[PDB]
């Protein structure tokens, strides 16, 4: 009895041997008694159990005797050569197609993925060399989090998983080298700092690593050495750097600035013409249209609706017979109406259907006469029937009502169809691909109506431009350097009573194309132009032709002081805002955002000397010359005028600043992805190659070679070797140890303005990194192919005879990609939610799955006849890229083979390589013959050639003492840290990966990390966040001192201190973790309680790992460089010269990951900035104060005396500020040329304070409101635009621009299924509802503005006043209402009117006004454009509250939203979704009294019988809003509204003052937890409604007053949202308004 | 300095000569008669212009 036969040797009699064999490992487990064997043969048995469950879950045979893949293929006869020799857990091999699986179990989310990637890429290396045998391999690996098998379950916690490690730890004294591996594996725990338990072995590299970091940094120097050193440094600086004019800063002059601006942007020496219209191909089309240069249609559009409904459901075989059947139908309908009606083609059918020789067709397409009929006579003469053979498939396989007539018939009457083709004679478009006659009138002479009309036509064109992506991304034409347009697409837009406008194009997708606007007024076509444009850059000016005109008119109204300055700058600004939109580019952003630096340099006194070299962005493409001329010519007409020039300079300053912020009109996202993915790799590696510390491909398991250590030490030695008396200025990265040691030494003893006080003790799915931002990874694609092959390879094993594979495989694929939320309807709504690139991803998966399943069937090297014929111009001259280059024949190119190299190869005499008939449910073993026949018949020829070359067997390359390294377990956790060097952590080297982030100036880089390297970074960032949170002047992650910096900086500009605005450059790439190590090594940071030194050694050992980190070269730039130059960039130089296989990993001393060590560098830039404050306070008379924010700062320096004339010494601040810049170079902080010094203007985080008030930024907030429409539901985007129009009216915009953004977002919802909701989006026609109001008061004013008589909404406010006075004051008190709220609303509203005392003659009179809902029985099922593989209302956000990457476009979001509002979206109870057209076509049209106060939003009861289940009242919602806001603001809401007397007062437009939000007096006083305990005492106890993250009895009190009536209203009514409000503080509370927006606002008193 | 704001006039920022005072702010002598014959005995609002 050694406590080993306790419940191991005798409990093993109790398990289930319910599968493969009898005792196989248990017989050789009974035998042993020696514990060294008894444990080793015990965990092997448990792992055999885990793999035996995991194989029969995937239905494979166990790898029996640990045999290799070579001998397991040579068992059956497939003789394969040498191979990477991997051991699988199991194997299937159903005949030339093998599944290989591995299983594992890792408990932790960190070491799960680092085993999954390891065995995945151990399997996926094996696939690339199974060409010699030609076997398709499919790998699958299952990792789980437990041992939850089928055999013995589930009191395994008392089984061998717990006590085998007890047997190990007890009997350790037998020979085994005992591990933390076996404890960490066999046990089960679920991670923070105190990493000091690891071993810390050291190597001979680490001592010379410490001889280069910690040598000259001492920091115990006494002060009177340092003061003498600084005085000597100032003497040297004023002798040999300054007074020789080698400083970096200089004074400004008010003439040389604007006389170097007009030689900077104003291109005088270009041949571009002077008028703007001729310079841009899209801007004269807008000019040409801006001057003017029903009983038949109802019988055509309804038939076309039926037609493309037939196109929706898959009916026929191919995707061309659908188009031929449908144009036969439309062509017979064309012949029909020609003879019945009198108002024919000549009079009435030229209202859009025929355009002259061409007619409308299925998916917004056009096709001409006499080529439609020449095309339909092709196969109808070869194939005999083709109509009765094909209309039978619509006769008994559709819903079989046809919705049609005698249109779909046999061989059409060609005789009168020739009369048709000769009436419609000729006018056919051009659509030209591919000069000095100025017929364009000057813009300043056009009357105001035609200028506004040029805005309108851009709105209409841009709407048609965005709609040009609605076309299906897999539909092609029939027939398929200017051209002549036979067939094309069309997107017609409407202008006036008879005029039209068309937009021809010829491809489908979401990128830039050739477009050609025509104009067909009365059937007469007309040329208007042609242009290239990228359509998803044009989302902004869609319905905004009154936001932009009122914006430009507000900016003009600021210049009120003088006419002939606003009658002169009015058309220049209009053409500026027009030409910016008509050509968006990154170059226009990077020009226009750089003029605020010019304006500050003109405003302040001192500026950098390389300022005018940074303002210049070089030009392309002609129109940018004119936009630069208009930018630099609008400046010198505001400033630099005659004798009264700088008269009111504050208005001119904010005017030109808001002109400079028109770079936010142009779209923030990327123009192309691959050019930015290149441009953010030659911005990552260009500082490192110049500095010279690049190693490529480190050995990556920790250890390094010799020369890589030497390069790392040489980079370290160059870093810490700047000399304190030389001229290596702000260009070269490093740090001198003398001034750094001065900074540390004055920080340790307390002499800086921040010390080591240190309150609050500072210790307190599976993505791959090569391919970031891509749609489908490699790992994810073989996951998904493995999923569908192993799923549908056993579906027709237990249900069929391998003979049934329909288009439900596409339902497998689509429900794996898009998840969920059947069978050719939701398959249609899933396929119409994939963007074009991920449509191509879908197609590339499904042909791969079909290829594998075609190879799945079993039930030759003697006959390979000719896959192409060997008498044409090729045998294997260029198709030799099948056995050497381009490894698999699936990615065989066709680019140089343009259009008819392939179809000549596609003429055999229909042999065995093709199949005789097209199938639909073709059995396996004959799929690829079906596929090549269905691609031959398709007129899709290169696909058929690839299927022949797969068919012709062209994929081969002519094949014709123990316990040491047994990681062969399912749970032995090798990926767990035990030891660590200075570079490693026993696991790896802290990988990272690159992407970009799409700012508006230039795309900043962005580093992501592995899961193991995302918590180490979190440890260090949280530590330095704590240490900096003890300090006082940083401003990165706080708000109290940010408002205090604002309150100091307003005072400093208003009194006259020197307020210098600084900006550092290349803060990311030039910092290094060696700098943070050498800084932090000798700090003190004394503890709060006992004042003892903090052990900073764990953060040293993490920052050494950060120093020695590795990154991944992105695979899309590593292919685009090897494609380039085919055997001119600084990164490309260090890609061609490397004599390895390829560079993929980059390791260097530099770079300090962008956002990865952000708070630590905030500490560094705080302490060294306070040191420079000390040095400038010592060496001068000034007293500085700074507000660093980890990238930039502001410094409010004041000068004590001599504010008098004849200075001669005070105007030599230049050596002071140049010396600040010199020392900042000495520390590491390089100052950029965008950093302007002086009085009158200060700027910090773009806030721009000024002598008078501040400068409001109209343009930034309006252009942020316009293209920030990201859409999930209409109420979601409605409150989103409410918060944006809230925070942009805090900052001084007027209410008219807010109301026109509101009208834009209302009309932008209504371009889809939604008709009009009384809640709408937001308040059109508003004034005062923003300061003393919230979302509830704006919806209340909207509903009170519907009833514009103030007689019906009153009698609801009086009821609310009665119930509210009877909850708080006297003689009635209500305490029983939760049963009345939850009973639905109608009877609830009658019950709350019963408390007030009402007659039955009026309690149903007010129950009559009612509105149609669409989210009554739930929410609308709309599937939106999101990523591949990415119950009541407030309960989900309270569950989100109790628990405390790749980017996308906006125009594609609106196209996906508009496609998911015409599907079966609305829900109706029992399932069975319907349309919105179906619901709104059943409404009975009546003039029933109620429908004549605001028609088709407010309906009467008697006109909603047929649709009565979607019908709620608004007086219930009006009562609910009036009650639940007066919970939390005011008793004034129950009064009336009257005019505020509107006298003839001073009508100034420029007397902006600030107001405080008055009368937001609540009742309840500091909620936050007192509703969660209220959500059980009066609610039904749904505290267990998914009781996640409890605060119950571990982490409750309550009894707050009104929440009993004021949470149930939020619980049942869908769109109040009051508990999201009262659990949050207000975001603005600083409201700044005009003078006449407070003398013309509605006055709603409390009691009046 | 601390009373009043710096010494410049608010109208044109760039003017520190023998200017005159005004209610909460200074005015240059050019800007005084300009804003006196611009509109009225005031701005559109009331910052400026005490009498001579
Ligand atoms: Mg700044
Ligand atoms: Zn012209
Ligand atoms: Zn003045």
């Amino acid at each position: 009895m050694e406590e080993s036969v306790n419940e191991i040797k005798t409990l093993i009699r109790k398990h289930f041997p319910e599968r493969q064999e009898l005792a196989y490992q248990r017989d050789i487990f009974l035998s042993q008694h020696h514990p060294s064997s008894l444990l080793l043969e015990g965990f092997k048995l448990l792992s055999s159990l885990v793999e035996l469950e995991s194989c029969e879950a995937h239905a494979c045979q166990i790898n029996s005797d640990q045999k290799f893949v070579d001998v397991i293929l040579s068992d059956h006869g497939i003789l394969c050569p040498t191979l990477p020799k991997v051991i699988p857990d199991g194997f299937k091999l159903t005949g030339k197609t093998l599944i290989l699986l591995e299983t594992f179990v890792r408990v932790n989310p960190d070491e799960f993925e680092r085993k999954w990637k390891s065995d995945m890429s151990k399997l996926l290396n094996l696939k690339s060399d199974l060409l010699r045998v030609g076997i398709t391999l499919v790998p699958v690996v299952d990792g789980r989090s437990s041992y939850s098998n089928r055999f013995l379950a589930d009191w395994v916690v008392e089984r061998v998983r717990w006590l085998l490690i007890d047997i190990l730890k007890k009997s350790k004294f037998i020979e085994e080298q005992e591990y933390q591996r076996l404890i960490h594996s066999l046990s089960n725990t679920k991670g923070l700092e105190n990493i000091e338990c690891l071993k810390k072995n050291s190597l001979g590299y680490d001592e010379r690593l410490n001889e280069s970091l910690f040598v000259g940094v001492r920091g115990d120097i006494r002060e009177s050495v340092i003061r003498e050193e600084l005085i000597k440094l100032r003497f040297w600086f004023k002798k040999e750097i300054f007074d020789k004019q080698l400083g970096k800063f200089k004074f400004s002059q008010k003439s040389n600035l604007i006389n170097d601006l007009i030689l900077l942007g104003s291109h005088k020496d270009s041949d571009v013409p002077s008028c703007p219209f001729c310079a841009n191909k899209l801007m004269d089309v807008v000019y040409s249209i801006a001057l003017h240069p029903d009983a038949v249609e109802r019988c055509y559009l309804q038939a076309l609706s039926v037609c493309n409904k037939v196109k929706g459901l898959k009916v026929f075989n191919t995707r061309r017979n659908t188009l031929l059947f449908l144009d036969l139908v439309l062509l017979n309908l064309l012949c029909d109406l020609f003879k019945t009606y009198d108002g024919a083609i000549v009079r009435l059918r030229n209202a859009g259907i025929v355009v002259g020789q061409m007619l409308m067709l299925v998916n917004d397409r056009l096709l001409d006469i006499l080529e439609a009929i020449k095309l339909i006579r092709k196969k109808l003469m070869t194939s005999p029937k083709w109509v009765q053979m094909c209309s039978r498939t619509l006769k008994n396989s559709h819903q079989d009502l046809w919705l049609q007539l005698e249109k779909l018939i046999k061989h059409p009457d060609m005789d009168n169809l020739m009369i048709l083709a000769q009436v419609l004679v000729s006018d056919r478009p051009v659509m030209r691909y591919t000069e000095k006659i100025c017929r364009h009138q000057p813009f300043s002479s056009l009357v105001e109506g035609e200028q506004k009309k040029l805005f309108r036509i851009l709105s209409s064109i841009s709407l048609a431009l965005v709609n040009s992506m609605k076309t299906s991304f897999s539909s092609r034409l029939l027939i398929n350097g200017n051209v002549r347009l036979r067939e094309c697409y069309v997107q017609r837009f409407h202008l006036t009573k008879n005029t039209f406008g068309l937009l021809f194009y010829q491809k489908t997708g979401e990128k830039s194309r050739c477009y050609s606007i025509y104009l067909s007024t009365n059937g007469v076509l007309e040329e208007q132009g042609s242009f290239y444009c990228d359509p998803k850059r044009f989302f902004l000016p869609i319905f905004s032709e009154d936001v932009l005109i009122e914006m430009c008119e507000e900016m003009t109204s600021w210049l009120d002081f003088s006419h002939e300055l606003m009658t002169m700058t009015r058309p220049i600004l209009r053409l500026l805002v027009l030409a910016v939109l008509c050509s968006p580019s990154k170059r226009n952003q990077t020009f226009l955002q750089g003029l605020r630096y010019f304006l500050m340099a003109y405003a302040n006194q001192i500026h950098h000397v390389d300022l005018m070299s940074k303002l210049r962005v070089d030009c392309m493409s002609g129109s940018e010359v004119l936009i630069q001329r208009m930018a630099v010519e609008l400046f010198q007409i505001i400033l630099s005028e005659g004798e009264d020039a700088d008269l009111y300079f504050a208005r001119r300053f904010k005017y030109l600043l808001n002109v400079s912020y028109l770079c936010h009109l142009v779209t923030k996202e990327t123009p192309d992805r691959l050019t930015d993915q290149i441009k953010c790799f030659e911005k990552f590696v260009e500082p490192k190659v110049k500095f010279g510390c690049v190693v490529v491909n480190p050995p990556l398991n920790g250890s390094l070679t010799l020369e890589q250590e030497d390069t790392m030490i040489r980079g370290l030695d160059r870093f810490f070797s700047k000399e304190a008396k030389t001229s290596s200025d702000t260009q070269i990265p490093g740090v001198c140890k003398e001034i750094l040691s001065f900074c540390i030494s004055l920080f340790n003893r307390g002499r800086l303005k921040v010390t080591g006080e240190l309150k609050s003790n500072p210790y307190r799915v599976i993505p791959k990194l090569d391919e970031l931002g891509n749609i489908l990874s490699v790992y994810d694609k073989e996951k998904l192919v493995s999923t569908c092959v192993s799923t549908m390879a056993e579906r027709f094993k237990t249900k069929g005879r391998y003979n049934l594979d329909p288009d439900s495989m596409d339902y497998l694929i689509l429900k794996n990609l898009t998840g969920l939320v059947t069978n050719q309807e939701e398959l249609s709504v899933m396929y119409e939610s994939l963007t074009e690139d991920q449509v191509r991803a879908f197609e590339g998966i499904r042909n791969d799955v079909q290829m594998t399943l075609a190879k799945m069937a079993n039930s030759e090297s003697l006959e390979l006849l000719w896959a192409p014929f060997g008498v044409m111009r090729e045998i294997k001259a260029e198709v030799s890229m099948h056995e050497v280059k381009d490894f698999d024949p699936d990615v065989f190119r066709s680019d140089v083979y343009k259009e008819l190299c392939d179809t000549v190869y596609l003429s055999p005499y229909k042999l065995t390589y093709f199949l005789e008939a097209p199938q639909d449910i073709c059995p396996l073993g004959l799929l690829l013959k079906n596929l090549t026949t269905i691609a031959y018949q398709e007129e899709e020829f290169f696909e058929c050639f690839k299927y022949l070359l797969i068919q012709g067997h062209y994929d081969q390359k002519l094949g014709s003492f123990t316990n040491a390294a047994l990681r062969n377990l399912c749970f032995y956790s090798d990926d767990s840290p035990t030891e660590f060097t200075s570079i490693s952590s026993n696991t790896g080297n802290l990988k990272f990966g690159l992407s970009y982030k799409e700012q508006v100036g230039s795309n900043r880089e962005l580093y992501v990390g592995d899961l193991n390297t995302k918590l180490m970074t979190r440890l260090v960032e949280d530590f330095s966040e704590a240490v900096g949170s003890s300090m006082r002047y940083t401003c990165l992650n706080s708000e109290k001192e940010f408002e205090r910096a604002i309150c100091d900086m307003k005072m400093a500009v208003n009194n006259g201190d020197l307020s210098c605005s600084y900006d550092h450059s290349k803060w990311g790439p030039t910092m290094s973790p060696a700098l943070f190590l050498s800084f932090l090594h000798t700090l003190e940071l004394k503890n709060p309680r006992d004042r003892t030194k903090v052990n900073l050694e764990p953060v040293m050992n993490i920052l050494k790992w950060h120093l020695h980190k590795v990154v991944e070269v992105p695979i899309n730039v590593a292919e685009a460089y090897c494609v380039g130059k085919l055997k001119g960039e600084e990164f490309f130089h260090q890609y061609l010269q490397s004599r390895d296989q390829v560079p993929s990993h980059i390791m260097s001393v530099l770079d300090m990951g962008q956002g990865i060590l952000h708070n630590t560098s905030d500490l560094y830039g705080l302490i060294t900035e306070q040191f420079l404050c000390y040095a400038l306070d010592l060496l001068y008379d000034v007293i500085p104060v700074t507000y660093t924010s980890s990238d930039d700062q502001v410094s409010l320096i004041k000068i004590p005396c001599l504010s008098d004339e004849k200075c001669q010494d005070r105007t030599e601040l230049l050596e002071m500020v140049c010396f600040h810049e010199f020392l900042s170079s000495k520390l590491n902080k390089f100052i950029s040329p965008k950093s302007v010094i002086g009085t009158f203007v200060a700027e910090f985080k773009s806030r721009f304070f000024v002598m008078g008030e501040e400068t409001p930024l109209l343009t930034k907030f309006v252009s942020a409101a316009l293209h920030n429409v990201k859409c999930k539901t209409p109420t979601q985007l409605s409150e989103t635009i409410d918060t944006i129009c809230d925070q942009c009216i805090a900052n001084g915009v007027s209410t008219h621009i807010v109301s026109k953004i509101s009208i834009r977002v209302n009309q932008l919802i209504r371009y889809s299924g939604y008709r009009e909701t009384p809640f709408g989006a937001i308040e059109e026609q508003d004034v005062k509802d923003w300061v003393d109001g919230s979302r509830g008061y704006r919806l209340q004013r909207k509903i009170e503005a519907i009833f514009s008589d103030d007689k019906e909404t009153m009698f609801i406010r009086n009821c609310a006043r009665k119930v509210f006075n009877d909850i708080k004051r006297g003689k009635i008190f209500e305490e029983n209402l939760i049963n009345l709220i939850s009973r639905g609303g109608d009877e609830a509203l009658s019950g709350f009117l019963q408390y007030a005392g009402c007659s039955e003659d009026e309690i149903r009179q007010t129950l009559d006004y009612r509105w149609v809902n669409l989210a009554s029985f739930g929410d609308l099922r709309l599937v939106l454009r999101t990523k591949l593989m990415t119950m009541p209302t407030l309960i989900k956000t309270i569950q989100s509250r109790l628990s405390r990457a790749f980017q996308s476009s906006v125009a594609s979001g609106f196209i996906g939203f508009c496609k998911s509002m015409g599907s079966k979206c609305v829900r109706d109870g029992k399932g069975g979704f319907l349309y919105i057209k179906d619901i709104f076509t059943r409404i009975i049209p009546c003039l029933c009294g109620i429908c004549e106060r605001k028609p088709k939003v407010i309906y009467c009861q008697k006109s909603l019988q047929e649709v009565n289940q979607f019908s709620k009242p608004i007086l219930w919602d009006y009562f609910s809003l009036v009650l639940t806001n007066a919970c939390e603001l005011g008793e004034w809401v129950f009064s009336a509204v009257k005019s505020p007397q509107a006298p003839l007062v001073l009508c100034n437009k420029n007397f902006f003052w600030a107001v405080k939000p008055k009368a937001v007096r609540q009742i309840e006083d500091q909620l936050g937890m007192n509703h969660v305990l209220h959500s059980i005492r009066r609610n039904y106890p749904k505290l267990f409604e998914e009781h996640l993250a409890p605060f119950m009895n571990d982490l409750d009190s309550g009894r707050l007053k009104f929440l009993d009536v004021c949470v149930a209203l939020d619980m049942m009514n869908e769109n109040l949202g009051i508990i999201s409000h009262l659990l949050k503080v207000r975001d603005n509370n600083v409201y700044i308004v005009k003078q006449s927006d407070c003398a013309s606002a509605h006055v709603r008193q409390s009691e009046y | 300095s601390s009373l009043y704001g710096r010494y410049n006039c608010k109208c044109c920022w760039f003017a520190d000569t023998n200017l005159i005072t005004c209610n909460d702010h200074y005015l240059c002598l050019r800007c005084h008669q300009v804003m006196l014959r611009n509109s009225d005995l005031c701005n559109i609002c009331w910052k400026p212009l005490p009498t001579t």
